[PDB]
RNA sequence: GAAUGCUAUAAUAG
RNA sequence: UAUACCUCUGCUUCUGCUAUU
RNA sequence: AGUAGUAACAAGAG
């Protein structure tokens, strides 16, 4: 009964007219602004402050409180505590002495309940507890800056959902509104609300640990294969930009998780595999070794009922069922008939403006399902033909309307994206365009179902339509039918296509999604050159390395035998990095400036590195026999993944006064291993395939020729060509 | 209208861009290397590589300031007795009679057998620590009515040449020793592989430093600001001996008390953080200042006695100065073991590097070179005009003592210098570098690098430095320039 | 004998590399002495000298010496110009519109519909704000306070309504009043009676008093700024001059800003308000894309820029134009709104400060003469210096002590809106279809234009006319700091590119020290800055786990808590001593209670009691985690109501134990007269905690109510009394008083 | 095979 | 003046905006 | 004196 006080105190207070005009003038939100009025400046130099208060005898200033009179005046010749009143607390100020003394000598308080207050504390200890640590790895790692989660959540929910359950557990009488969100989670609060039932911890302090492991902490952060909060809260000693370090986590992980980085590798052994003869047999080597986290991905995809094309061809490759079971975040579909061909077109969207997705032509039939609620969609492009839907939950069943009317991608759908939406993130990344209106118009269905169009409800047996209210009408939406009602053998080509019993192709490696992300759990690849499913930088920086370890015998070899020693296994995963399109024409170029070196004498040991590993894929030659020449070698990645022919590059660049070799930002000597007569050998002759230098710029010859002007010279044609800035030479073909 | 603004506006206005040549690049700071200014003097709060240390082997287990002052006297009882003033220099405006006063009375003080380290606030003490030399306050209508009350010119700092002592510090600090005096608390015990090649990485590096000159002043520093920020606050209104001492760990693993000197704490009522306290120091020395004399003009030195530094007998002087300091440079001094970090990390860095290009850890290798790799070396400095290698370790040491220097020759001076002339370094990289750049107002430039040289040792010898670096860069870079020129 | 250069480093590793190196950030940092006014001064001097050639009028509203500076005469010289042509801004503002269409209405919208929700305590998070009722710096919580009760007493209660638009009405409104009465405190002697010889005492009591300024005098205070000097500005030799605004003025800043974020959000080439690794990818994305759409066989150049005399010369008149654009097609109403932060900063008004001192070294004397004063003494007396700043600004000296200052930026608080005006440069991309295209980044005054041409000489020709562009809407670019070489190395804010963003560790060392929040708090903080430093700036693990020591020594001295084991004697070490030998599980003890440290690489993360919290003793953990202990303060039932502070959401996790302590509040208040406001302090925070006390959940969530704060309570504890009795809870004697007490109200 | 966008007392940057 | 060899004080002697959140 | 450096402290107040 602490009623009878506080209303007694009430009228103590209300005795100060100074008090009592506070009371009634300032208002209830006015609170906010009296609370934070104080006297005292804000301390610019607390470190300092600090450090010159702790040599004072009494800095620290204890609360007026019965407790505070159970520490003496002093302890043998200590002043623990002075009689002089804090300004602020209005209690006797203390030496820090009193706090040594207190743990010393002190009360015993009771401490039921503490472990449960901070439960989330003790979890992230037991992660680390029960951990295991593998090998810690030196080479390169191309870290990208991403938003991921800092911390693991109980459960998930935006600020304001979380405010408001934290409430129901804490203040019930003080809540407000019922929301529908307080139903959602009605079993979170009575959990929560006994385990923290009994406790003597300050209310204020269970408020912002319930925040702590409810309210989201998504921040950017260098990360490289490892996304899931578990793995970030120790990214610190996850790698660095030089190493890397295999760890396992504690207690759980989530099948979801477990789901999206099996995909990831899927594809990256995929990626990589296209590019050997016999693709099946070194997937195979890879899949087998292949490690997510501590569990092997051949048991992952046993275990796992989902995943993309990528998941089924190293599930066939293996010898597991196939599954035809799709995900489009809340919707899961199964293919029975229908083949999907992806297409990149420019969407025009409702609010007007342009955005680059992938459309998927032809005539195609699925399974689809939303929680309790089913049915069957037919989809064509860019068009719902018709969907067949089950009976259940009312809003398991408006979702499904929704998510099935984005994923068969219908102008309508897209014309009818009226507001603000983002394709791109506000650090310029992308954000997946049919992801991004799944979440767009899960919200805005009225606008949705308005720009779509209505007609007459089906008249059959089983079947009647529902209208907007997602209730039993005579109108329905154009395409949308409401029913009462609810493993072949396949072998996999070497060349990777998951071939059917009577020829038709369910499958192939040209199938699989392109896009390269960020894996959530920790995928490792239990063999030797394990670094082949890397980064393009990772993989540009280890095949060079290999180069210059074996220059030696490589360069040598060369002098002997012609294409020998151009078949690398290295080579072989620097070409998975290389445009295909362009790859072979690369080779072309590339060997034919290597010959012409050998040939003529005229030799360059660092332009000899630089293209040696573009010397793998089968050359493409013009149709006139003369090769290809090109200024630079565009690969995979961003604008500034590429290398250069002339000058250096952001991936590989010379400097010859240091003899300094510069691969991705690491330094290697090129002292030992280089000629005495190519210091002031010129580059002008290992820059363009069938070129050699002739004398210095020949202003009578005119400007300098582009790759096409070069290329379409007769043999004995001289020409004007500029390497690097301010360094003009005269080349004859 | 932008198009037509251009069009009216006057062509004087422009960015009157130059492509940049090695040529253009003039020594920063001619007036260093002018003999008429005088030699920049010896400005630091205590002595460095003129210290000299009294060692006195101790229990290991620690003891009162004064106690250890007082044993380590006892021990050097020749040095604590001598009581006749031998005076050698003489500081302009000092007082060798209340100086060396001043001295005797911490001695005998610290030497007594009472538990306070509290000085009398005598004739000499009072002058030593600037007694009642604060101006009196009065009302503006008084002042106003006052013709002789005026404002004063400030006062700026005064322009001096380039001197070797500075060169001498960075040479002598960057050396090792056989003395360690880190403090380094304990860790928890390595689990992750990270942690197991993070602690075999330390023992190089730590002990690198640790066993060098640089690392013991550090801590000296860190020790006495310390304790002279302990006493500042507690005993405000009392004239306190503090001693100016080190604990220091010899190869055999035996601990010995540094007794480097005494210092004298005056009134120290510090309400603002940069408001002053007077510290007047008195420190030991086998430094003859008669040697440098430019180098000393603000100390005061008196010839104690002498002592064996092997098989020689070298004089003891006593290096006596009034100096002071303020709130923030004792807290700023308390956090001068993060000198540590900013050499330890760059170092790291290299090491690092190299591990990713090798495949395994080549920490060992750079040091000292493995089966497979030969040690690292640096372009460390000069000898007669022909550049010198030197190890990753010495490589290591230099970088730390240059970071030692930034906090003890840390002023504005420097942060306008360091700052502006990063400006220019990058200039140079990018010539390095064939990365042909231009400029638009390289004068306006330097102003900004040169205006920051004035009484700054370390700044002085940086501008020095540089102006060397810069001429053997000039040299490297005729290599470059035909190349590729048939 | 050698002698060593450490420059030689630079030979074996690139500068961009080793740049950490060029950092000396172990150094203390720049701090002023005595007085802003000479700096204050110059600022005031220049500001107008970039501005002379302008429109020179008299206010007919304050009688201020108002110079104008916009659709002025073209500069002659490459000296900072002011002259921005309003037609280059609004082309400039065209063409950012045409390149990124609909996005002004959108971030107009957005930004209003902000303002409807945004209550008047946003303006209550804000440092020091100057108050004009007492004519000197307050905390904003105070200085918004200061003006409601101001405000009541000329009948205006908008604060009331509990949004900002009905306070920001009432701002604008308090400018046609035609005196403004405010509260200022006296002492009042008064005889208590009390066990002395004479059996009373006299005791001073502050009473509040009406005081009364003109229509003219508020302006003025409204249009005022308090100014300063920068202390800690790294990297810098002399020392400049800063301001901070009034409570009026920076409720209109606040829409001003907002919608230029939102503007600044969806630009390709901003670097606001992206910050640390975002906009590291957005800058590292951006550079990848401008370099590799290079023409092939040309040049592509970055100039690594800097602009000079930033504030000093951009225009609020060109301010308000931007804002005046961007508003095109936003209702009548929201237009004005905007409008007013750029007109109230054309009509400001600047504090000279603190004024200056003159001595006599004959007499020893010294004597501040105040900035009214300035004119006081003959200029004979005045340094040559400060005797030419005090000549050149008698055509701007207001004879109250202040200085007119219609141009310029002083305070500078459009950050964002500034930023926009400098991307509207770098839309430009060419001028006359030459054989250049430029674009670039900008945060706020710093930039760094990228330029591809077909030669570098072509790429000159272009960098000048954007040099000749930036000056038509009043941005002078540095031609002494800015500097330009050929594109995959530059600087933009301190962030050093080569081939990629360098790592560039000694920039956030400072932050390795002990935070000084308190023992418990600082330890984490230590421990989570040593773990972030792993991530984002490149600290190896030997590093690391030296930083981990370094800190613990810190922290060892610093809170004077050295190891139990340790011989080091101390006053707090001589009980730290006895808890160690009481103590049995000593692993268990925290390093503030002389305990050993246990930290490493991989468990900084974790909070150091949950750490030990296994292997405590039952005593130790019991005493160090008491509920009731009161060097925390928890709640409660007598009369417990101390000045509390709002508890905050820190970032750093920590347990709430008895190292969790407060400091003493500084006492040097107690001997000045603004001893009273100490009283007016435990006023509110005696209301506030019974408040709380009241409901609990206010601590954690702002309570919302245009109503009494009174009248809330009273129903509360009504209601909660009434279900006591009916309950069981509470007795009917008691009842009889809870009804009787709540009648009396 | 995507997301989820915010708000500290330190430090750094502008 | 007097109490005063007493008493009180040690960021408050004007420390801004914005981003990393 | 000294610290220091474009202006201060070298105690301030009843």
């Amino acid at each position: 009964g602490m009623t009878l006080a506080k209303i007694e105190l009430l009228k103590q207070l209300l005795r100060d007219n100074e008090a009592k005009t506070v009371l009634k003038q300032t208002t209830v939100d006015q609170y906010n602004i009296i609370r934070k009025f104080n006297t005292s400046r804000i301390e610019k130099n607390p470190s300092l402050r600090m450090k010159w208060a702790m040599c004072s005898n009494f800095p620290l200033a204890l609360t007026k409180g019965d407790m505070a009179n159970r520490i003496p005046l002093e302890y043998k010749g200590i002043q623990l505590k002075t009689n002089a009143e804090d300004i602020g607390t209005k209690g006797q100020m203390c030496s820090i002495a009193a706090v040594t003394w207190w743990n010393t000598y002190g009360p015993i308080g009771d401490t039921e309940g503490f472990e449960r207050v901070y439960e989330s504390f003790f979890l992230r200890k037991m992660r680390l507890d029960n951990a295991t640590w593998g090998r810690i790895t030196f080479g390169p790692v191309e870290r990208v800056r991403k938003r991921v989660l800092l911390n693991p959540l109980t459960k998930e929910m935006p600020p304001d959902e979380a405010s408001n359950v934290i409430m129901e557990i804490l203040f019930p009488k003080e809540a407000g509104i019922p929301r529908e969100s307080t139903w959602i989670h009605r079993e979170l609060i009575k959990e929560k609300r006994e385990k923290l039932k009994g406790t003597m911890i300050t209310p204020i302090v269970l408020a912002y640990m319930l925040e702590r492991e409810l309210v989201a902490r998504r921040r950017f952060l260098p990360v490289a294969g490892a996304t899931s909060a578990e793995f970030i809260e120790m990214l610190h000693c996850l790698q660095g930009e030089n190493w890397r370090q295999i760890y396992h986590p504690g207690g759980n992980k989530l099948t979801e998780s477990r789901s999206q980085s099996m995909i990831v590798a899927c594809r990256k052994i995929i990626r990589r595999s296209i590019v050997a003869s016999n693709p099946l047999e070194l997937a195979v080597e890879i899949a087998n070794k292949t490690v997510i986290d501590t569990e092997p991905l051949k048991s992952c995809l046993a275990a796992i009922d989902g995943g993309d094309v990528a998941c089924d061809i190293i599930r066939a490759a293996l010898g597991l069922k196939i599954r035809q079971r799709q995900r489009f975040g809340r919707l899961e579909l199964k293919r029975i008939s229908g083949r999907g061909f992806k297409n990149d077109e420019e969407i025009l969207i409702g609010n007007g403006t342009i955005q680059k997705i992938g459309i998927w032509d032809g005539e195609e039939e699925f399974h689809v399902r939303c929680g309790e609620c089913r049915g069957i969609l037919k989809k064509s492009k860019m068009k719902l033909e018709k969907l067949l839907i089950n009976s259940a939950k009312k809003e398991d069943m408006r979702d499904l309307i929704i998510l099935c009317m984005v994923f068969s991608q219908d102008t309508r759908m897209f014309q009818g994206v009226r507001g603000e939406i983002n394709f791109l993130n506000r650090a310029g990344q992308l954000l997946s365009p049919m992801y991004q209106l799944q979440r767009y118009f899960l919200n805005r269905s009225n606008d949705l179902f308005d720009q779509w169009g209505y007609e007459e409800s089906p008249k059959a047996s089983e079947l009647h339509g529902i209208n907007e209210s997602m209730n039993a009408s005579d109108y329905t939406l154009k395409g949308v039918v409401v029913t009462r009602n609810v493993t072949e053998k396949v072998s996999i080509t070497k060349n990777l296509s998951l071939i059917k019993r009577t020829g038709e192709v369910i499958m192939g490696a040209n199938d699989v999604s392109e896009l390269e992300s960020q894996a959530q759990l920790m995928i490792t690849y239990d063999t030797p050159k394990m670094w082949e499913m890397g980064t393009t930088k990772e993989l540009v920086q280890n095949t060079y390395q290999w180069v210059l370890k074996n220059l030696v015998t490589l360069k040598a070899q060369f002098l002997l035998g012609k294409e020998d020693m151009f078949q690398w296994d290295a080579f072989e995963a620097f070409e998975s990095i290389i445009p295909q399109k362009m790859a072979g024409q690369y080779s072309g170029f590339a060997r034919a400036v290597l010959k012409q070196m050998r040939d003529q004498e005229v030799m360059k040991t660092d332009q000899f590195i630089k293209l040696l590993p573009f010397c793998f894929s089968p050359p493409k030659l013009r149709s006139n026999g003369e090769p290809y020449q090109f200024l630079k070698l565009v690969l995979k990645g961003g604008g500034e993944n590429f290398i250069e022919v002339r000058k250096g590059s952001p991936l590989f660049s010379y400097n010859p006064q240091t003899e300094v070799l510069t691969i991705c930002g690491r330094m290697m000597s090129l002292k030992g291993k280089i000629e005495d007569e190519e210091r002031n050998r010129s580059m002008g002759n290992a820059v363009l395939a069938g070129f050699l230098v002739s004398g210095k710029y020949d202003p009578d010859l005119g400007d300098f020729k582009t790759i096409e002007e070069l290329e379409k010279l007769k043999p004995g044609e001289k020409a004007n060509i500029l390497l690097y800035q301010g360094k003009p030479v005269k080349v004859v073909k | 209208a932008i198009e037509r603004n251009l069009a009216r506006m006057s062509p004087l206005v422009s960015v009157t861009p130059k492509k940049l040549t090695w040529e253009d690049l003039r020594p920063i700071g001619p007036h260093i290397y002018n003999h008429e200014l005088p030699e920049v003097p010896y400005n630091a709060f205590l002595l460095m590589s003129d210290e000299l240390g009294l060692a006195n082997m101790t229990e290991g287990k620690s003891k009162k300031p004064k106690t250890l002052a007082k044993e380590c006297l006892e021990k050097y009882s020749t040095l604590r007795d001598q009581t006749d003033p031998i005076l050698i220099m003489k500081s302009e405006k000092a007082n060798e009679n209340f100086l060396w006063k001043l001295w005797r009375d911490c001695v005998n003080t610290i030497s007594n057998e009472e538990m306070s380290n509290e000085l009398q606030k005598t004739n000499y003490a009072k002058w030593a620590t600037g007694d009642g030399l604060t101006y009196q306050k009065i009302m503006k209508e008084v002042a106003i009515d006052d013709e002789t009350m005026c404002q004063e010119e400030p006062k700026i700092p005064n322009k001096c040449r380039v001197a070797a002592w500075v060169q001498t510090e960075m040479n002598l600090l960057s050396t090792l020793t056989s003395k360690r005096a880190l403090d380094l608390p304990e860790i928890g015990p390595d689990v992750a592989p990270v942690e197991h090649v993070g602690s075999e990485r330390r023992k190089y590096f730590v002990n690198e430093i640790n066993y060098c000159k640089a690392s013991t002043v550090m801590m000296k520093y860190v020790l006495f600001h310390t304790s002279l920020l302990n006493e500042s606050n507690a005993s405000m209104g009392k004239y306190k001996v503090i001693p100016i001492t080190n604990r220091v760990v010899n190869e055999k693993g035996e601990s010995f008390d540094m007794l480097y000197g005494l210092a004298v704490k005056g009134q120290s009522h510090l309400r603002g953080d940069t408001d002053v306290v007077t510290v007047v120091t008195f420190e030991f020395s086998s430094t003859d200042p008669r040697v440098d004399s430019g180098k000393w003009p603000k100390y005061t030195v008196f010839r104690i006695g002498s002592l064996f530094v092997s098989g020689r007998e070298k004089s003891v002087y006593l290096y006596c100065r009034v100096n002071g300091t303020n709130k923030i440079q004792m807290k700023w001094g308390m956090e001068a073991r993060r000198c540590l970090l900013q050499s330890m990390q760059q170092m790291e860095a290299i090491v690092e590097q190299e591990s990713s290009i090798q495949g395994y850890d080549m920490t060992k290798a750079c040091f000292k070179g493995d089966r497979v790799n030969s040690p690292k070396t640096f372009s460390i400095g000069t000898q007669e005009g022909k550049l010198v290698k030197g190890s990753f370790g010495k490589a290591l040491r230099v970088i730390f003592t240059k970071c030692l220097m930034h906090y003890v020759f840390g002023n504005a001076q420097l942060e306008g210098f360091s700052a502006e002339s990063r400006r220019l370094l990058l200039l140079i990289q990018a010539l390095k570098d064939r990365k042909g750049p231009w400029v638009f107002d390289l004068e306006g430039m330097y102003s900004g690098i040169e205006e920051c040289i004035s009484n700054n040792p370390w700044v002085i010898q940086s501008a020095y430095w540089f102006n060397e670096w810069l001429g053997f860069e000039k040299e490297g870079s005729k290599v470059l320039e035909s190349v590729d020129e048939i | 004998g050698m002698n060593i250069n450490p420059y030689f480093l630079f030979i074996d590793v690139p500068i961009q590399a080793a740049i950490s190196t060029t950092f000396p950030y172990t150094g203390v940092p720049p701090y002023s002495h005595g007085t802003g006014t000479g700096y204050t001064i110059d600022t005031v001097i220049r500001t107008h000298e970039y501005s002379n050639k302008g429109k020179q009028y008299i206010s007919d509203v304050t009688g201020c010496t108002m110079v104008d500076p916009t659709n002025g005469p073209l500069p002659e010289d490459n000296e900072p110009s002011a002259y921005a042509q309003l037609d280059c801004v609004l082309e400039a503002l065209d063409r950012m519109d045409e390149e990124h269409p609909g996005l002004f209405q959108a971030a107009s919208q957005n930004a209003m519909e902000t303002l409807m929700v945004t209550t008047v305590d946003k303006l209550t998070q804000g440092r020091q704000t100057f108050d004009w009722t007492v004519c000197r710096n307050q905390p904003a919580a105070t200085a918004l306070n200061t003006t409601i009760t101001s405000f009541r007493l000329n009948d205006l209660n908008g604060a009331d309504k509990g949004g900002l638009i009905p306070f920001c009405q009432d701002i604008i409104d308090s400018l046609d009043r035609p005196e403004m009465t405010f509260f200022s405190v006296k002492n009042i002697k008064k005889k208590l009676p009390a066990k002395n010889r004479k059996g009373f005492l006299i005791k001073r009591i502050p009473m509040k008093v009406k005081d009364k300024i003109t229509k003219v005098e508020y302006i003025k205070r409204a249009l005022s700024l308090n100014t300063m000097t920068k202390d800690a500005e790294r990297g810098k030799l002399k020392r400049r001059a800063i301001a901070t605004a009034g409570i009026q003025i920076r409720g209109f800043v606040l829409v001003v800003e907002n919608l230029a974020k939102n503007i600044c959000e969806n630009l390709e080439q901003s670097g606001l308000p992206v910050g640390g690794n975002e906009k590291k990818a957005k800058l590292s994305n951006a550079v990848a894309k401008m370099l590799s759409n290079c023409p092939p066989g040309g040049i592509s150049m970055t100039v690594t820029g800097d602009n000079t005399k930033w504030n000093e010369c951009l225009n609020p008149r060109i301010f308000l134009a931007m804002t005046e654009r961007i508003t095109r097609d936003s209702p009548i109403w929201f237009r004005d709104f905007c409008s007013i932060a750029p007109v109230l900063f054309s009509n400001k008004i600047a504090r000279l400060g603190k004024g200056f001192m003159i001595t006599s070294k004959t007499k020893r004397l010294k004597a501040q003469i105040p900035c009214p004063d300035l004119f006081s003494i003959p200029l004979e007396r005045y340094n040559e210096e400060t005797r030419a700043k005090l000549k050149k600004l008698k055509p701007f000296f207001n004879e109250e002590g202040t200085a007119s200052l219609s141009p310029g930026m002083m305070m500078g608080m459009f950050n964002m809106l500034s930023t926009v005006l400098g991307v509207a440069a770098l839309g430009i991309k060419n001028i006359g279809n030459k054989e250049y295209l430029w674009d670039g980044l900008q945060s706020s005054d710093d930039f760094a234009l990228f330029v591809n041409a077909k030669d570098e000489e072509t790429c000159m020709e272009g960098i000048n006319d954007f040099y000749r562009t930036c000056k038509l809407l009043g941005i002078n670019m540095s031609k002494k700091k800015s500097y330009c070489n050929e594109t995959g190395m530059f600087e933009f804010t301190s962030m050093f590119y080569r081939d990629g963003f360098v790592s560039n560790f000694a920039m956030e060392l400072p932050s390795f020290g002990v935070a000084g929040v308190n023992e418990s708090a600082d330890m984490a903080i230590g421990m989570t800055i040593i773990k972030n430093n792993m991530i984002n700036n490149g600290m190896g693990p030997a590093t690391a786990q030296t930083a981990i020591q370094l800190f613990i020594a810190d922290y060892r001295y610093t809170y004077k808590c050295h190891r139990g084991d340790s011989k080091v004697e101390g006053k707090r070490m001589k009980i730290i001593k006895e808890l160690w030998e009481n103590t049995k599980g000593r692993d268990g003890l925290l390093v503030a209670d002389g305990g050993p440290n246990i930290y490493n690489l991989r468990n900084l993360h974790i909070p150091e009691i949950v750490l030990k919290y296994n292997l405590m003793d039952p005593e130790y953990k019991g005493r160090l985690l008491h509920p009731q202990n009161p060097f925390v303060g928890h709640l409660s039932e007598a009369d417990i109501t101390p000045a509390h502070g709002p508890v905050k959401k820190m970032d750093y996790d920590a347990v709430s134990g008895t190292h969790s302590w407060r400091t003493k509040r500084n006492r040097s208040i107690l001997n000045t007269d603004q001893r009273n406001m100490i009283l007016e302090e435990q006023c509110y925070a005696k209301c506030c905690n019974l408040f709380e006390a009241c409901f609990n959940s206010a601590s954690y969530r702002k309570p919302v109510g245009q109503h009494s704060m009174l009248e809330a309570m009273a129903h509360r504890l009504r209601m909660d009394a009434r279900l006591d009795y009916e309950s069981g809870r509470m007795s009917k004697d008691d009842f009889e008083k809870a009804m009787a007490h709540l009648g009396e109200i």
